[PDB]
């Protein structure tokens, strides 16, 4: 598997196993009887460190960010690890963009739209010149704010209106493009049109964001996954 | 202090800590087929601590659940493994001695007699694998641009 | 397969193949000779005179 | 592991327990269990004797059921040694077997023939066979009796009579005892196993001890011409989200873009203008705000180590 194999670690014989399942991801060292073990969580490497396939040793090392922690492991077939640096680096990469990203970071009736204060509010927090009438003729005049949106109801129907309609249903994945490195925009808009396409994508998100992963981490495994493909 | 011996805070009493404490053949199953090296358990440290285990070691042996070395000096249970194959003995001396009697051929002959016998032959004689200046004052700025 | 340079030493056959710093030198063993000598075809080793 | 693998595995599993003594399985199980194992790593596993290691190794090895491989190892704090390592060729060990398979129960076929045929003749002085055809040659005048050659004293007729169902008997048992073996093969048949190697061998193994002394590694030594009899085998993703602030910035930086690139392509000053006369060339709200949130809120209230290395 890509997973497991053979290492030897300070001059000690081992399994080297890739713990992915629990988050965060760590990489467990186990000694032929056990006596010893070594556990590296995976968060806390900065690069990874691998010999040259021209080179007759085949070490491998996982430097953690800080006097920087150093581990070093030895492999024993080329493919073996071959086939254990291209799982790893999928994992560092992964949290690599996460670590980064977070760095970085009807209601159209005369009754209803007079008895939504609401929408009242909202509209006139935006508007200036309403508030200079609406300050002298309702807070020092007295006039009934009821009264006011008498005779403004176009006003209002017409704010409500912008924010009370929605985009047509269309094929939100397939505009999706990954464009080695590649690269994605996303934005709000395509993410909640994904989840009213995709019930499914819906069902996988609301149940990990929060408990496990940041979004960002979430869709770039979706991605990867062949979920997205399927 | 000592690894060997286990403290009893119910009763407050000193009990040797036997290397592998089994007393029963099923703990012992088990323990055996836990081994992550091919290590057999020693009897030595196993008969510690166990007042019969070649009686449960033999019992065993016969119903091939284990793997057991035996003394050359006397009949004597050595190191054992757990048995992930089937049953130990499961061929008649007969054919052992028959087996013993047939003779392979040539190593570079055996693909060519199989394939004459009609059988398929699961591997291929050796022998068919096929082992297979001017405007010198830019000494250096000229980057190699060979291909694209 | 590059051939070996092959001398006489003793009552052994030594062969030794030419790197792509010293030579490769390891021994002919009888059983080799006499596997590779069965291979040779019927019209291979009558130009040999055989 | 693939299926056909562990399909294999119990071919040899079965094999040895039944066709080879106890200690045979403890040594072979152990190269099945691990990849390319060291012979000291061997006999400390099964703490056997060079003796008793040996004759195991010796016998399995004339089968073809273990396969060796001896290379060159430099340990860099001490004296170099070459290192043996055990391991098994499933393609070789499948056809040893079939063959052994198929030899054992052709001579027991042609022992079944040949008890068939006519009992014959036995000499008991010179202990010499002689066929029905070939004592006809020899009787006496009297033609009472068959007389010897050598001894000429009375023929005594030979054994294996009432053998003929014995023989038939025991090839029944054979075959079914052997029946694991051929339903095995049938299914190794139908799939395809790719030829071992110690290198491709290594890649599954489970190290022995926590220090061994023998360096599971293969070191091939480069530009090496030498071939020896049966040595030989056949991205990252990043994702971004843009919010309405990013989605106005990102804008601006292709209005800016847009400017370079037009500039790119513009043509220059002197090109735009023609220069003849020019001489020749040489050398407050938020109060507001917050006393209507107010206001509303009684509304609302009134309404409700130093190596080489890479980057990778
Ligand atoms: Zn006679």
């Amino acid at each position: 598997m890509s997973h497991s194999g053979a290492a030897i670690f300070e001059k000690v014989s081992g399994i080297i196993a890739i713990n992915e399942d629990v988050s965060p991801a760590e990489l467990t060292w186990r000694s032929t009887d056990g006596d010893k073990v070594h556990t590296v969580v995976l968060s806390t490497i900065d690069k990874l460190q691998a010999t040259p396939a021209s080179s007759e040793k085949m070490m491998l090392r996982l430097i953690g960010k800080v006097k920087p922690q150093r581990h070093m492991f030895s492999f024993n077939n080329r493919t073996v690890m071959d086939n254990i640096k291209m799982t790893l680096q999928q994992i560092i990469s992964r949290y690599k963009d996460a670590d980064i990203y977070e760095e970085k970071r009807d209601s159209l009736s005369k009754e209803k739209l007079l008895t939504n204060l609401k929408l009242q509010q909202s509209l006139l927090k935006g508007n200036k010149v309403l508030m200079k009438v609406f300050q002298e003729t309702v807070i020092n005049a007295g006039l009934p704010p009821s009264e006011f949106w008498s005779t403004r109801i176009p006003l209002l129907r017409a704010f409500a209106l912008s924010t009370s309609q929605k985009v047509g249903p269309y094929n939100v994945l397939s505009t999706i493009k990954p464009v080695n490195k590649v690269n994605v925009n996303l934005s709000r808009e395509k993410i909640l049109n994904i989840f009213e396409n995709y019930p499914i994508v819906k069902k996988a998100y609301t149940d990990n964001v929060p408990k496990n992963f940041k979004e960002p981490e979430f869709w770039a495994r979706f991605f990867s996954s062949k979920l997205f493909r399927k | 202090k000592l690894d060997r011996i286990e403290f009893d805070p119910k009763k407050g009493t000193f009990k040797y800590l036997s290397t592998y404490d089994v007393h029963s053949p099923s703990e012992l199953l088990k323990l055996l087929r836990s081994q992550v090296t091919f290590k057999g358990i020693s009897c030595k440290d196993l008969k510690d601590g166990w007042p019969q285990c070649d009686e449960t070691i033999n019992q065993l042996e016969e119903d091939s659940k284990i793997l057991v070395l035996r003394t050359k000096k006397d009949k004597t249970p050595r190191y054992v493994w757990y048995n992930s194959g089937g049953n130990l003995k499961c061929i008649d001396e007969e054919f052992v001695k028959m087996w013993e009697n047939v003779q392979l051929p040539q190593f570079a002959e055996l693909p060519r007699k199989l394939q004459d016998l009609g059988l398929k032959p699961a591997s291929v004689d050796p022998a068919t694998i096929k082992r297979q200046i001017t405007n010198t004052h830019m000494t250096g700025i000229l980057k190699d641009y060979s291909h694209r | 397969n590059t051939q070996p340079t092959i001398r006489k030493d003793g009552l052994k056959l030594v062969g030794s193949w030419k790197k792509d710093d010293e030579p490769e030198l390891r021994v002919l063993s009888t059983e080799e000779i006499l596997n590779i000598f069965k291979h040779i075809s019927v019209k291979d080793f009558t130009s040999l005179g055989f | 592991d693939r299926p056909i693998d562990d399909i294999v595995k119990n071919l040899l599993k079965f094999v040895v327990r039944g066709f080879y003594g106890g200690s045979f399985v403890l040594v072979l199980d152990a190269i099945l269990f691990h990849s390319v194992l060291a012979e000291d790593d061997l006999k400390q596993l099964l703490s056997i004797n060079k003796t008793e290691l040996g004759p195991l190794i010796a016998r399995l090895r004339s089968d073809r059921l273990i396969s060796i491989h001896k290379q060159r190892e430099y340990p860099p704090n001490s004296k170099s040694v070459e290192r043996v390592y055990y391991y098994v060729k499933y393609p070789h060990a499948i056809d040893a077997i079939k063959w052994k398979v198929h030899q054992v129960v052709q001579r027991l076929k042609d022992d079944l023939d040949k008890n068939s045929e006519p009992n014959g003749y036995m000499c008991p002085i010179c202990l010499t066979k002689y066929t029905q055809l070939e004592a006809v040659q020899l009787l006496n005048f009297d033609r009472t009796e068959f007389l010897c050659s050598l001894c000429d004293e009375p023929l005594v007729e030979d054994d294996s009579g009432k053998k003929n169902k014995e023989k038939q008997d025991k090839l029944n048992r054979l075959m079914d005892q052997i029946q694991p073996i051929i339903d095995s093969l049938k299914k190794i048949d139908d799939s395809r196993i790719e030829e071992n190697t110690f290198e491709i061998a290594l890649a599954r193994l489970i190290p022995p001890q926590n220090q061994s002394h023998a360096a599971y590694t293969y070191n091939p030594k480069k530009g090496s011409t030498m071939f020896r009899p049966g040595d030989s085998a056949p991205a990252t993703l990043h994702i971004n989200i843009t919010t309405a602030s990013d989605e106005v910035a990102q804008r601006e930086l292709q209005e800016r873009q847009a400017e370079e690139k037009r500039k790119q392509n513009a043509v220059p000053e002197w090109h735009k203008q023609s220069t003849i006369g020019k001489t020749a060339l040489g050398r407050e709200e938020r109060e507001n705000e917050k006393t209507l949130n107010d206001y509303y809120a009684a509304l609302a209230k009134k309404q409700a180590l130093e190596d080489e290395f890479e980057d990778v």
